[PDB]
RNA sequence: CCGCGGCGGUGCGCCGCGACCGGCUCCGGGACGGCUGGGAAGGCCCGGCGGGGAAGGUGGCUCGGCCGAGUGUUACAGCCCCCCCGGCAGCAGCACUCGCCGAAUCCCGGGGCCGAGGGAGCGAGACCCGUCGCCGCGCUCUCCCCCCUCCCGGCGCGCCGG
RNA sequence: CCCCGGAGCCCCGCGGACGCUACGCCGCGACGAGUAGGAGGGCCGCUGCGGUGAGCCUUGAAGCCUAGGGCGCGGGCCCGGG
RNA sequence: GGAGCCUCGGUUGGCCUCGGAUAGCCGGUCCCCCGCGGGGUCCGGUGCGGAGUGCCCUUCGUCCUGGGAAACGGGGCGCGGC
């Protein structure tokens, strides 16, 4: 607890977070999400495709 | 014929109190007193005018003994309308509690 | 170019405050009637205070140790001194630009001279409080040139009273002088009454 | 890659989410529709005053 | 070749749709239902005897540099200064009256004219009056005050433009080494065409200004800052 | 040699400008959602029902010129205030800024600062170069019409024909 | 519905860098306090030996000096003048 | 009056009552006292101070000529006396 702050964000910090400062984890790199083909590449087994399905 | 430049003094360089970072004077432009006097100075060319011993060059006229040393009023500092400069050189320190000339020329009025 | 402040009426300690930023800005400063300063707390607390710092000295040599300046004009150049740093050349410098004088001698007695309305006593203490004047205090402690500095300034007093006096007339003849000229300065006037002046 | 943040460079945005485009499409739309119907009872409100 | 079927909403943004686009450009019913060896490229000439030469247009160098630097990357949306886009401050509008804050006529006030193709502003303070002659300037090292002659009705010279108004001397070779060469030249003469534009947008802009009582004298004066006045404080 | 034609690297030295992107820090606009489906308020007034301070009142006394001012008492409403029933569109987190929390219920425009840091063309008869992904569009290979009118052409600044 | 000694090329499997000292070159991430102590790399430095530079040198070697010009994070080094 | 090293800061001036603060500033005195003034009473004005440092003064292109309002003001580092 004294160690942090958390609590329950909104629809809009989700967006702004990911949209903002989102980084796929790809091969252990840290690497921008430029583009849909990062996310689909690494996530597309979950019905995942794109930054908004990210964000859903 | 008369002058075109607000009058400023040089008060010291941006510093905490005991790690002065030269290279961001601090500029106490006259009248202007608040951070709210001074949206008019932001991006205004500044100089540091000095003369010494040696002649140089002048644009548009004969050889001086005068030397400037150009800047930029960057940002407003705190509260009562002293304003952070960024000079081309860092300014000499000699310079401390003299004048130097804001100008108005890259004006937004 | 250069500050004058009437030493009257003002705080000790909040007057050299803002003297000091002043003299470390370029300003030259000269603070006149200074035994008119007057500091916050009773007399006797005052005195007291002076008496110990009288006290402190180099027990060896006094010769050497903490110079105590009586005079009210050196008094306040002392806690002047104390809000810059006077060690250095800037310091120094600074100091030398300041000029204090014990009552109010001839380059300034004929000038216009301000007051800061920051360190002024009417405004920063309660009046119900007590507060020492720095003439007395000075006088008390050594002093040497109270009654001097007494006489010097009524002799100004009066020679200022004149002045005023015939200023009072001119301003008296400015006023006669537009009334017998108001058809002739009509639409002059009223332009200074358009832009914002006269009213 | 530089990254060019989206919520800024609209065209980085569409290029995630060409969504986007419609979303904003609507929003100046709707806001230019409802600032004009303010106009109108502003006006209207204005007419009664007269009357 | 039609304009531009939808307008803009904002810089990126179109009014309308794809599908709303669809039907007004209408792709129903505009529907397209389509379904060197010997013989030499580009070379060819004449000549007598053997017969007739087959030359070469651009003919492989005769030198190669010993390295040279390799390509760039494309990179999108530079554009030159032609191409730009150019701006003005709302504050200078057609016949407003300017400080001149930077050149030789430093402080000296001004009439506005126009915003050139450069986007620089054209600009007289009638060379009668001020001594500041139909002369370019930047809306940067310039006050736009707040006082407006109405120029609307006068014929600013087609042919004066940005084009005219630039620096004109000296090229390259000559007998250069010594003490002598183009240190010389000495001075822009004004020339006769110069004097007859200036002649004729005065006489149009003068009589305005004439109009404006006291006008033709703040002209002439030049402005400065004195003591316990900050441009912050006072407006123009 | 004149072309500063096309490309490539450069600037002797001091300078300035411009637009494009990145990261910031501020400014100004506007548009919404929710709540005790906000609370108070405003405006119009009407019909009632009480209670309180305390009044165009009255009264003792005082102070000024029946009137004005200052205290004091019982207290209805002819100064108000408060509760209760019943009912109107003007409200709207209201520029009459009295008190929130927010934004797929959210957008636009502007200003200051610092920075640009990489280089998918080394073919002999045919480019010394584009460009990938995304936006749309815009246009065209479909026809229509309308307007304005910049160049040019025609007719009488006006009208008609890119 | 044809052949690149010629499709003209954003992809080309017919041949392949300006690049390729493969102990080389190139790209993406992440990270960087340090005594005692350990390890790695030093086109850091000294003296002598086998090789090697058709090296340098009285038209001036070593050494020494230098408010001369430079390089390297650094150990150091290279040039000018004496 | 001429050149000529060096040291620099500057880039309109303000030529003044005293003071008070639960108070002040200006008038005018019809009237009275004192040495054109000073002090008094009385009255009339101002008082978030406009006889205001939120202030005042000064202007910042040069010349020409040919009208108006304003007009005896300015100068010659003009010259002597009090
Ligand atoms: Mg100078
Ligand atoms: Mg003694
Ligand atoms: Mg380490």
């Amino acid at each position: 607890e004294p160690y942090i702050a958390w609590g329950y964000p909104n629809l809009k910090s989700v967006n702004e977070l990911i949209y903002k400062r989102g980084y796929g984890k790809i091969n252990k790199k840290r690497i921008a999400l430029t583009d849909n083909a990062l996310i689909a590449r690494s996530l597309g087994k979950y019905g995942i495709i794109c930054m908004e399905d990210l964000i859903h | 014929s008369g002058r075109l430049w607000c009058k400023a003094i040089f008060a010291g360089y941006k510093r905490g109190l005991r790690n002065q970072r030269e290279h961001t004077a601090l500029l106490k432009i006259e009248g202007v007193y608040a951070r709210d006097e001074t949206e008019f100075y932001l991006g205004k060319r500044c100089a540091y005018v000095y003369k010494a011993k040696n002649n140089t060059v002048t644009p548009g006229g004969k050889p001086n003994k005068t030397r400037v040393i150009w800047g930029k009023v960057t940002r407003a500092h705190g509260n009562s309308g002293m304003v952070r400069a960024k000079f081309r050189s860092n300014l000499p320190a000699k310079a401390i509690g003299h004048r130097i000339r804001v100008m108005l020329y890259p004006s937004r009025i | 170019q250069v500050l004058v402040l009437d030493g009257r009426g003002h705080l000790l300690g909040r007057l050299a405050a803002i003297v000091a930023k002043q003299v470390l800005l370029g300003r030259k400063v000269v603070v006149v009637r200074c035994e008119g300063i007057n500091i916050s707390g009773n007399f006797y607390r005052n005195k007291l205070k002076y008496l110990a710092f009288l006290r402190k000295r180099m027990n060896t040599n006094p010769s050497r140790g903490p110079y105590h300046f009586r005079a009210p004009s050196r008094i306040f150049w002392r806690t002047v001194r104390g809000m810059l740093p006077h060690k250095t050349k800037r310091g120094q410098a600074a100091l030398d630009r300041l000029k204090v004088f014990d009552g109010i001698p001839p380059p300034y007695d004929k000038k216009k001279r301000m007051v800061v309305p920051a360190a002024l006593k009417v405004v920063r203490l309660k009046p119900t409080r007590k507060f020492a004047y720095l003439g007395r205090l000075a006088h008390e402690v050594g002093w040497k040139y109270q009654a001097v500095t007494a006489t010097l300034e009524e002799k100004r007093k009066e020679k200022a009273k004149i002045h005023y006096r015939k200023k009072k007339q001119l301003m008296r003849l400015r006023k006669q002088a537009e009334k017998n000229v108001e058809k002739k300065i009509d639409r002059f006037t009223e332009v200074l009454k358009t832009h914002g002046f006269l009213v | 890659v530089l990254k060019k943040n989206p919520l800024k460079n609209l065209r980085i945005m569409l290029k995630l989410n060409p969504y986007a485009k419609t979303m904003r499409r609507n929003t100046i739309l709707r806001q230019a529709r409802n600032h004009k119907l303010r106009v109108e009872r502003a006006a209207a409100a204005l007419a009664a005053k007269s009357d | 070749p039609h304009c531009s079927r939808n307008p803009v909403l904002v810089r990126g943004i179109g009014r309308y749709s794809r599908s709303a686009m669809y039907s007004r450009k209408a792709l129903y019913k505009r529907k397209y239902a389509a379904p060197v060896l010997a013989t030499v490229t580009k070379p060819v000439g004449g000549d007598k005897n053997g017969g007739t030469r087959v030359v070469k247009l651009r003919k492989m160098p005769r030198y190669y540099p010993t390295e040279d630097v390799p390509r760039k990357l494309l990179s999108h949306g530079r554009k030159p200064f032609s191409q730009h886009v150019r701006k003005l401050r709302a504050s200078i509008t057609p016949g407003t009256i300017l400080i001149i804050l930077t050149g030789r006529h430093r402080g000296k006030r001004v009439v506005f004219l126009k915003q050139l193709s450069s986007g620089l502003l054209l600009v007289t303070g009638p060379l009668s009056l001020n001594r500041v002659p139909l002369r370019r300037t930047h809306q940067k090292f310039v006050i736009a005050t707040s006082t407006k002659i109405d120029i609307s009705g006068v014929k600013i010279p087609k042919h004066l433009t940005d084009a005219y108004f630039k620096k004109k001397q000296l090229r390259k070779p000559r007998h250069q080494e010594g003490e002598i060469f183009d240190t010389e030249k000495e001075k822009y003469e004004i020339t006769e065409q110069r004097k007859v534009d200036q002649k004729a947008v005065d006489s149009q802009i003068l009589p305005k200004i004439k109009a404006v009582p006291q006008l033709q004298g703040y002209l002439r004066s030049v402005f400065a800052l004195t003591n316990g006045v900050y441009p912050h404080k006072l407006v123009f």
